[PDB]
């Protein structure tokens, strides 16, 4: 997964 | 939530999800310093866009991987439609930020950029003549988020139907006839084809900038750019 | 412009280009691209003819007409393809004797992703149950819309007027089919949002085609070359 | 002009 995936779920 | 909202409640939710207008690091231009300013800004807006998207009704219901796919597909369309909306009161000029209002002459500083400038200015001109409303704007912006990568699902299309109901309802309330409503809807939606066009050009140009080592890109920007391969 | 909704559909239906054929003869990249571009070149001549019959088009200046066509050509080819492919799931009907599935897209580098996209669009049509009447309207909208963005103002107005007429026509068709007002405005949007994806696919094919020209994989006609060159 | 210009004109 990409940086994006985290950014999106935690945000 | 999205599917059972009244059109007024959908307008409100979209209005209070709006990201702020940010500022540029601004302050001569060169091609490197201009791309730097525009990518610094783009990267900072992207963090707000990620947060805005997570406050769009219907977007919140999708899986993480569907959310990501759609954001990847549409991120530059979204930056672009914001830029254009911002630029309405500034004909002949592009308001990337309140401290970064650029004209056509200034677009020439970067290679291949002036063509995209002109397209963006035409888009902004189109919205001004149509007297685009903010409530219509946030509806359009969310349509892009849910639509652009929807073919690259049933639920997504129902939320899109809801946002269509919402646009119409606004037009009707503003006193437009049934015929004027469906015409204006068509006008608004047809501009998205142009916005898609502007995005694919912008995407190629940015990629050309990275290849020519004009500007270094953050990881976030490099991931979004990379999703278009 | 002074035509009924039914006459608009009639006019557009009567102006439809023919479905062309390819050759009857395990594809290389060269053979498939040769066949695909030969077909596109032959379809373009007909497309120029058809555009002159799209109501309101010939009232534009030649320069504008040229511009719109240069802008739209691949989009128009593509939606046409997608429409022929509608009753053939998993497949693309470039010609009645050239039915290609996605695997055969792998015969040319960068092509199968464009295939997948085109196949996704035909699915969408099939789920929506797009009608022929609806289709020719969308094709005509593409022609007038894609390249439109002081007397220059007067010309733009005309195009937006014609565009408004096709929107009325699309709504009239849905109204006659018995769709509620809500369903009418929902379907109009679903139809029009697909145009965004077709723009996307077109931009990608344009780039794919320019690469193929650069590689010298395949000979391109002067026409096909100049349309490519226009972007 | 272009080839397209004549085809459209003619
Ligand atoms: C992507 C580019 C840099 C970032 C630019 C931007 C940056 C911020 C913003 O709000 C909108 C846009 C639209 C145009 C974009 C540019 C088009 C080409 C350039 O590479
Ligand atoms: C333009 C391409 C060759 C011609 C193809 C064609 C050829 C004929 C036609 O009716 C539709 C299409 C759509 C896709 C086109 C292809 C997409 C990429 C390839 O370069």
């Amino acid at each position: 997964h990409k940086l994006l995936h985290k950014l999106l779920q935690d945000s | 939530l999205a599917l059972s909202l009244t059109a007024d409640q959908m307008v409100s939710a979209l209005l209070d999800a709006e990201p702020p207008i940010l500022y540029s690091e601004y302050d001569p231009f060169s091609e490197a310093s201009m791309m730097g300013l525009l990518t610094n800004l783009a990267d900072r807006e992207l963090v707000h866009m990620i947060n805005w998207a997570k406050r769009v009704p219907g977007f919140v219901d999708l899986t993480l991987h569907d959310q990501v796919h759609l954001l990847e597909c549409a991120w530059l369309e979204i930056l672009m439609i914001g830029l254009v909306w911002r630029s309405m009161e500034h004909p002949g000029k592009l308001l990337f930020a309140p401290n970064l209002l650029l004209d056509r002459n200034q677009g020439k500083c970067v290679e291949g950029m002036v063509e995209i400038f002109d397209m963006l200015l035409a888009t902004s001109s189109r919205f001004r003549m149509m007297n685009l409303q903010g409530e219509e704007f946030v509806c359009l912006k969310s349509i892009i988020l849910l639509n652009s990568g929807v073919y690259t699902k049933d639920h997504i299309h129902r939320v899109l139907d809801k946002i269509t109901d919402t646009l119409i309802h606004l037009m009707a309330k503003a006193g437009l006839t049934l015929q004027q409503q469906h015409q204006r809807l068509a006008q608004l939606l047809l501009i998205l084809s142009h916005i898609r066009h502007m995005s694919n050009k912008g995407m190629e140009h940015l990629y050309s900038m990275k290849c020519k080592n004009v500007v270094p890109l953050s990881d976030l920007l490099l991931e979004m750019l990379d999703a278009h391969r």
